[PDB]
């Protein structure tokens, strides 16, 4: 469910509409954490910030 | 030939994934009722597959419970086989603890009693579950209050009275007793431990045991390795407490039983004893516990 991933994203996010490495790091075991922090690609959008990345273009490549 | 459930039900959206099972809604055509149609394709399984899905059939024919999934028709066709379940349709009871944003002791003994009247049934037909978790904690429909209804029969064993023997590795890890990863010989004690863990969980939203790695997550559980650190705890019962205590107790012999939990005051007198105080953070840790499986369950997919 594309609605539900992002969703869950946005939620380990806290709200952001961008996630951070390390909250990657913090909240998923090693492995799928730094899976992610090398696909997801550079959250540029409102509100970007030095390190944060667009876990919803890495979503919706998907589903 | 036998083509029952292609002749007289009718196959709509899908309502759950599985390993190698779907569940899509259906429709018995004649009457205009819908059910839960839990459906494998049988036409490369393994001899042993089809001994485990013979099994899982034969347990859900047996289990009748207002807490369990009720199986209404069961059906064989050429490459397929069909258990046809009463519909539920309130999701997963995680989901809606969520999603209805308040949640108290009071609340968590309630869901409890009810996950504890449905093992205690399946304990005294021969059933250990042995797959106790979120995702198989349901509810009966939207309606608020609805019952809890447990699921997912696929790895429930068969045990002859209080008999214990070595029934395999099964489980999903965080769950997993402290016998099943010694490879001690257990039976129905793992469903309580199971029940510890899951309300730990509904108390304050994160579970007791996590560890990325594995090996030492066993080693924490073989251990009972857990604690209620503060701030969180600070505000739960010692009733709440204790019992947590007592089904994650490390010697099976001495973990309660679930008749012996459906006893124990913080559920047998929940009206006095499990506090009404609504905890804020156990819902935004849950919220936090959901999106973490989805995300898990949604990743590895795509590696
Ligand atoms: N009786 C039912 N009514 C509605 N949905 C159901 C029912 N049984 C199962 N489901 C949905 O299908 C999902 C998978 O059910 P389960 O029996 O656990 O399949 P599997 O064991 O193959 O994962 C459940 O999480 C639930 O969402
Ligand atoms: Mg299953």
């Amino acid at each position: 469910t594309a609605e539900q991933v992002i969703a869950s994203f946005r939620i380990l996010a806290s709200d952001k509409p961008y996630i951070l490495a390390e909250e990657l790091r913090r909240e998923l075991p090693p492995d799928q954490a730094q899976y992610c922090i090398k696909r997801m690609p550079a959250y540029s959008g409102p509100g970007s910030v030095p390190g944060a990345l667009d876990y919803a273009a890495f979503s919706s490549a998907l589903y | 030939t036998c083509t029952r459930f292609t002749e007289e039900y009718q196959l709509f959206e899908e309502l759950g994934k599985g390993a190698f099972s779907v569940v899509r809604r259906c429709v018995k055509v004649l009457a205009g009722q819908e059910y839960a149609a839990k459906i494998i394709n049988t036409k490369k399984l393994s001899a042993r597959d089809h001994q485990k899905l013979e099994r899982e059939a034969r347990i859900c024919r047996l289990l009748k419970h207002p807490n369990i999934v009720r199986l209404h028709d069961s059906i064989s066709e050429e490459g397929h086989h069909y258990l046809i379940f009463d519909l539920v349709t309130g999701g997963e009871l995680f989901e809606d603890i969520v999603a209805r944003e308040y949640y108290s002791e009071a609340d968590a003994s309630h869901c409890i009693q009810q996950i504890l009247e449905a093992v205690l049934h399946c304990h005294q037909m021969g059933v250990v579950h042995r797959d106790l978790k979120p995702e198989n904690l349901l509810l009966a429909s939207k309606l608020k209050g609805a019952a809890v209804k447990l699921a997912d029969f696929g790895l429930a064993i068969e045990v002859e009275g209080e008999q214990q023997a070595w029934f395999g590795f099964a489980g999903t890890p965080g769950y997993l007793s402290p016998e099943v990863l010694r490879k001690d010989p257990y039976g129905k004690p793992v469903d309580l431990w199971a029940c510890g863990v899951i309300l730990y969980i509904l108390l304050v939203g994160y579970p007791p045991f996590w560890d990325e790695d594995q090996h030492r997550l066993y080693q924490q559980i073989k251990a009972g390795a857990y604690d209620f650190p503060s701030p969180e705890w600070d505000t739960v019962t010692p009733e709440a407490k204790d019992l947590i205590n007592k089904m994650l107790t490390i010697n099976p012999s001495k973990r309660i039983t679930a008749a012996e939990a459906l006893k124990h005051p913080w559920i047998s007198h929940r009206s006095t004893v499990a506090s009404c105080m609504h905890r804020q953070e156990t819902v935004d840790c849950l919220k936090k516990f959901n999106a973490r499986r989805k995300l898990k369950g949604a990743i590895l997919a795509a590696m």
